[PDB]
């Protein structure tokens, strides 16, 4: 298998093609490596700023919202973030 | 409108 930032760029990758279901697979298996303690020099908020839009993209309402929330808890200076989180509370009512 | 995701 291949090293957290390795499967981060292959996200990054993905993602800056414009192909984010495999910007999905990627981030959440750097999420995957991360909870598992391996050490890396990508941090879990800028896996979740990539991941939070793609999964929008996919059309996954309330999961966006869940790690909007989770990207601003870790980066509370994150404007847009901050952003991202009005629109889907005023989408979302929640 | 809008999320707005990283810029790159």
């Amino acid at each position: 298998m291949l090293s957290v930032d390795d499967c981060f760029g292959m996200g990054r990758s993905a993602y800056n093609e414009g192909d984010y279901y495999h910007t999905v697979l990627w981030m959440e298996q750097v999420l995957k490596q991360l909870d598992a303690g391996e050490e890396a020099t990508t941090t879990k908020s800028q896996v979740l700023d990539y991941l939070s839009y793609a999964v929008f993209q996919l059309g996954d309402l309330h999961r966006a919202l869940e790690l909007t929330r989770r990207l601003l808890s870790l980066d509370p200076s994150h404007e847009r973030a901050g952003g991202n989180l009005r629109y889907f509370e005023q989408l979302l009512e929640e | 409108p809008g999320p707005e995701g990283p810029p790159g």
